[PDB]
């Protein structure tokens, strides 16, 4: 903790896909699920530009792309162009003079056109013929199955006596940095990343599972490309119509039964030929479930100006979460009454939670009577929460290297200028020659001192 | 002191639900709308006289009566200029036994709503004066042309109607000057306003609620029918086309405006005097012509070939057309509404939408 | 959350003359450009909604409302129902002679009340913006002008934008509608490129009209004639009973048989 604390940063599919290898990307767009899934992530400018340039075989010059936009919006324009360029959609070509032509990656473009129009592949859908299936599953029972399995995983993180995790998933939770095993006679603890993982949205939690699951996909003979194509194949599916398995490798079978352990997919049998993509699997998307209401579950916490939480939900999980960032007084078979004490939040940040998790948690589960307010939370309470976290987080730490008490002043700004030159300047002085450089990048300037 | 005994229970599980449903159903009501195939007064110099009395400060409404009255007049100016474009409004606050022409007779909502946002901040001191307010409204409404149904709307609260002269000779004059005065009253019925309303030709009403008062002002939005007295003339009209800066201002006519203005390059001319107006419709400031874009005649054509009634039937009743002919949806409630001519099927949402906004049956167009 | 309501002027007489013309561009590419615009609109965001109406000569029947060939699945089901609905509509058809010019007021009326009910469907967190595309290819009848203005003013009140792609001929009432409501008007100069016009001009929503530089607004003619001789008027005589435009001054008002007071 001589570094900074573990701030749980969602990648939002840009820092994930921007930062890979372009051969991995050119294989990744080889299924239309991935092309639609990268398409909908785009900002609306880049969205409309791809849908503009889609039906086209000529590299348009740079002048037309810069000349399609009104003058006031150039600050919010270069982000869309740069995001198309870095994500290997727009590969740059040349008109035969000096006009740098721009053209969509024909793998990406061809598979988007397969996603919109007729195609040569078949989305890996198959059925030999099996009609009304032996133990066909019902849609609210798929909802129930999703709730049961993913709340079992959440109770496992919380540490209930409902610990039905089958110890590959527990090893996954230990490997992703969430449940640290210490002193190996089996206490599984919770890391502060686990507490910040709990207060997050359900699609954000599942997508963080998939990102930190594929972060260590070099382990079990897994490849990123086929797994991400299967994820984007799941989240573009329908609860009603039923699928088959024939057309999948054996490592896909191991991933799909591990995914059954996640609860995102309802099988019937392990040796079966059918899977039901669950309601958790459809809403798998890098985004935000809302600020007043969730498609998954309607909100249930009434936050009054008395710093008073009225939770209309019976669940030991969500009672434990409201125990995390508050303190609880009454429990009725319909309702829990809790009070947000200063000391409760200062306990919730001692274990490590930046209180944007808390405010977004309460905005996610906002009860439908708490709605029809344009500030859905009372801003006295919200600004008080932010003032409490700013009292707790008042130290900012940085490892540095000192320059003090120089013999001159020309070498002072010379060392400062060489620090600014190689981008290793941290903190400077004006009067008493007290400089802070990066300590890992200090040996460059130190060997420069042995050279002058 | 024992209203708590209003909640009965028979099975107590859905019986409290039945008591709550009876209360929530008794807390609502429907409007009463009238149809007519009669002549209407469509050019309409209406002139609003508000109290500024002592009784405007009484708190019978949820804010004091000045604030609620002024809010619904803001809504009134909005809906009246939204529905009748040719017409005009003028606002008099009547205050301290004297009458004050607060906003002159014009035809754009910006000045009137700006003046009402100003007039929130007033004082409301003294007793009103119906004599002087009807005198100022008469003085402006003498010389509007005879086909205009010249109308005054007095939103009147107090009871002591402190005039400085005799107000039956005004009612005889205003009877002879073919004006029409309608009074919306607060808290009471006053005999003089009743004689004024029944003799000039208008209609008198007293206020229960917010909702009833909205219903009364909505009743006075629509053009009221004409007597056997008002002139049926033929006003000469002008239809100026829009003119942009002709061909990149190749020999244009750079003007300022005609009523803090910038340099106008182009816009609307006049076919009588050839002046320069920014906005249309505007009465010609230097000619006396009235200038009309002519959807502004089409904005008020629904009064002339009006709607009809929907045959309202709640029960199931022979319905072999399960879906709404309005918007292709099922009829999940027990209210089915069937037109007169085509006799198609409509639901409640299509009922409110057709009868309030679209103003035509979608079937009868086909 | 957005709501595109495409309206395709399926005049069977006009597209029949277009298909006997033996051109490149027939009704099949028209309805296919409609469906590619629809799948593009559903494709741009998850929350978007689509509804496609087809004005026939005597009826406003809606067109709208696993993956065998590789599309997204709901796009496949929507394309299947639009294809089967136009095949049920146009093939099984009728013939009449007194009413053979197409209509646009009724389909716009259905679109207005459909947007009304789908705005009642919207919950309190989200808010719906809406527009009506009109793909017109025939000649509009004059006889429904009394009706037609009304639906425009409904779209003036309900804040629904109106856009129009006219294919063959200009239309004064429809460029009038796209001037009043704040929408957009476009006369295509070459038929088979229709989709590429739609995917740049008429695909972008309300918060991209202000960002994109678009083809400029044509000047709108506020021509006005009498009900007497149908000729163009710069100064007219309008009654205050009938509210009707007369060109020359006349004693007895014909439109409402008014006993005109003469001064
Ligand atoms: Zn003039
Ligand atoms: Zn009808
Ligand atoms: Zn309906
Ligand atoms: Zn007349």
């Amino acid at each position: 903790r001589g570094l900074n604390r573990v701030h749980l940063q969602c990648r939002n599919l840009q820092e994930f896909l921007g930062g890979l290898s372009p051969g991995v990307l050119d294989r990744l767009y080889g299924h239309p699920a991935t092309c639609l899934a990268v398409f909908r992530e785009l900002p609306s400018l880049a969205k409309n530009w791809v849908m503009r340039m889609l039906f086209l075989e000529q590299p348009l010059p740079q002048a037309a792309v810069a000349l399609w936009v009104k003058k006031e919006f150039s600050k919010a324009q270069e982000e869309s162009t740069g995001l198309l360029s870095g994500l290997r959609i727009w590969h740059t070509q040349l008109l035969p003079g000096g006009l740098q032509g721009l053209i969509l990656n024909p793998i990406f473009r061809q598979n988007l056109r397969i996603a919109l129009l007729g195609g040569g592949k078949a989305w890996s859908d198959d059925t030999s013929q099996l009609g009304p299936d032996k133990h066909a599953r019902d849609v609210p029972s798929l909802d129930k199955y999703a709730e049961e399995r993913w709340e079992v995983v959440l109770h496992f993180m919380v540490g209930s006596p409902s610990a039905a995790v089958s110890q590959d998933l527990a090893q996954l939770l230990s490997q992703a940095g969430l449940m640290k095993s210490t002193e190996p006679g089996e206490p599984p603890c919770i890391t502060s990343a686990g507490f910040q993982f709990l207060l997050l949205d359900t699609p954000a939690q599942l997508w963080y599972f998939m990102l930190q699951y594929l972060q260590t996909a070099q382990s079990r003979g897994m490849d990123l490309v086929e797994i991400l194509s299967f994820l984007f194949q799941l989240s573009f599916s329908t609860l009603g119509k039923d699928y088959s398995v024939e057309g999948m490798s054996d490592s896909l079978l191991n991933f799909l039964q591990h995914l059954r352990e996640f609860g995102l997919v309802f099988q019937r049998k392990r040796k079966s030929r059918r899977y039901y993509p669950t309601r958790l699997a459809i809403n798998l998307s890098s985004g935000v479930s809302g600020a007043g209401g969730t498609v998954h579950q309607p909100g249930f916490i009434v936050v009054e100006t008395n710093y008073r939480l009225y939770a209309y939900t019976e669940s030991e999980l969500q009672i434990a979460l409201i125990a995390l960032f508050s303190e609880m007084l009454y429990r009725f078979p319909n309702m829990v009454v809790a009070q947000v004490t200063r000391e409760s939040v200062q306990q919730a940040i001692a274990s490590g939670i930046t209180a944007q998790q808390i405010i977004h948690f309460l905005r996610t589960r906002a009860h439908p009577v708490m709605l029809k307010q344009t500030p859905v939370l009372p801003p006295t309470i919200t600004d008080q929460i932010r003032l409490w976290e700013l009292e707790r987080d008042r130290l900012r730490f940085t490892e540095g290297v000192l320059y003090n008490q120089f013999l001159s002043q020309v070498d002072f700004e010379l060392l400062l200028a060489h620090a600014r030159e190689l981008g290793v300047l941290v903190f400077e002085n004006s009067a008493k020659r007290l400089m802070v450089v990066t300590p890992a990048g200090h040996s460059d300037v130190k060997r420069f001192w042995k050279r002058q | 002191x024992x209203x708590x005994x209003x909640x009965x229970x028979x099975x107590x599980x859905x019986x409290x639900x039945x008591x709550x449903x009876x209360x929530x159903x008794x807390x609502x009501x429907x409007x009463x709308x009238x149809x007519g195939q009669v002549r209407l007064g469509m050019m309409r110099h209406l002139y609003v006289v508000v109290d500024g009395s002592r009784t405007m400060e009484d708190q019978d409404l949820k804010p004091n009566r000045l604030t609620c009255t002024l809010k619904l007049l803001e809504y009134f100016v909005e809906e009246y200029f939204d529905q009748n474009p040719i017409s005009q409004i003028g606002i008099i606050v009547t205050k301290s036994k004297r009458a004050e022409k607060l906003t002159e007779l014009s035809g754009n909502p910006r000045k009137h709503i700006t003046s009402l946002k100003k007039a929130v901040d007033m004082t409301c001191h003294g007793e009103p004066s119906l004599y002087n307010s009807l005198s100022i409204a008469m003085q402006t409404l003498k010389h509007m042309p005879g086909h205009t149904s010249r109308e005054v709307l007095i939103i009147f609260s107090s009871l002591t109607t402190c005039d400085p002269s005799n107000i039956y000779d005004l009612i005889k004059t205003l009877k002879a000057a073919k004006i029409r005065v309608s009074v919306i009253g607060l808290s009471a019925e006053v005999r003089v306003c009743t004689v004024l309303a029944r003799e000039t030709g208008g209609t008198y009403h007293v206020i229960l609620d917010e909702s009833h008062y909205k219903e009364l002002l909505t009743h006075h939005v629509s053009p009221p029918p004409a007597s056997s007295s008002s002139e049926c003339s033929l006003i000469r009209m002008g239809f100026p086309q829009h003119t942009i800066x002709x061909x990149x201002x190749x020999x244009x006519x750079x003007x300022x405006x005609x009523x803090x203005x910038x340099x106008x390059x182009g816009g609307y001319f006049c076919p009588q005097c050839r002046a320069k107006y920014c906005e249309l419709p505007v009465e010609c400031k230097i000619c006396g012509l009235t200038l009309v874009s002519a959807p502004h005649l089409a904005r008020s054509y629904h009064h002339l070939f009006p709607l009809d009634a929907f045959q309202e039937i709640p029960l199931e009743e022979y319905n072999g057309e399960r879906f709404c002919y309005g918007c292709q949806g099922e009829l999940k409630d027990q209210h089915v509404y069937v037109c007169a001519v085509c006799q198609n099927v409509f639901c409640v949402d299509c009922d409110v939408f057709v009868h309030d906004s679209l103003h035509c049956c979608p079937g009868c167009i086909h | 959350l957005n709501l595109l309501v495409i309206v395709v002027d399926a005049n069977p007489i006009w597209w029949g003359k277009q298909a006997l013309k033996e051109s490149q561009f027939t009704l099949s590419k028209c309805i296919d450009a409609v469906m590619v615009l629809g799948n593009s609109h559903l494709f741009m965001n998850r929350s978007n909604k689509l509804a496609v109406i087809a004005s026939h000569i005597q009826e406003s029947r809606f067109l709208y409302p696993g993956s065998k060939d590789g599309k997204y699945e709901l796009l496949t089901s929507a394309n299947e129902v639009i294809v089967e609905e136009i095949k049920d509509l146009m093939t099984k058809s009728d013939i009449k002679g007194q009413h053979t010019e197409t209509l646009l007021a009724g389909s716009l009326a259905k679109a207005l009340c459909y947007i009304h009910r789908m705005n009642k469907e919207v919950k309190d967190n989200q808010e719906m913006k809406s527009r009506i595309l009109v793909i017109k290819a025939a000649e509009d009848s004059a006889l429904q002008y009394m009706n037609f203005m009304n639906v425009i003013f409904a779209a003036q009140k309900q804040n629904i934008l109106i856009d129009a792609c006219v294919l063959d001929s200009d239309s004064g009432l429809l460029q009038q509608a796209c001037d009043i409501t704040g929408g957009l008007y476009l006369k295509v100069p070459q038929m088979p490129s229709l989709l590429q016009y739609l995917l740049w001009v008429f695909l972008p929503d309300q918060d991209q009209r202000s960002q994109l530089i678009l083809p400029p607004p044509v000047h709108v003619d506020y021509r006005a004639a009498c009900f007497c001789h149908r000729n163009l008027i710069e100064i007219g005589y309008v009654c205050s009973v009938c509210l009707s435009i007369f060109c020359n001054f006349s004693p007895i008002c014909t439109t409402c048989e008014t006993a005109f007071k003469i001064s």
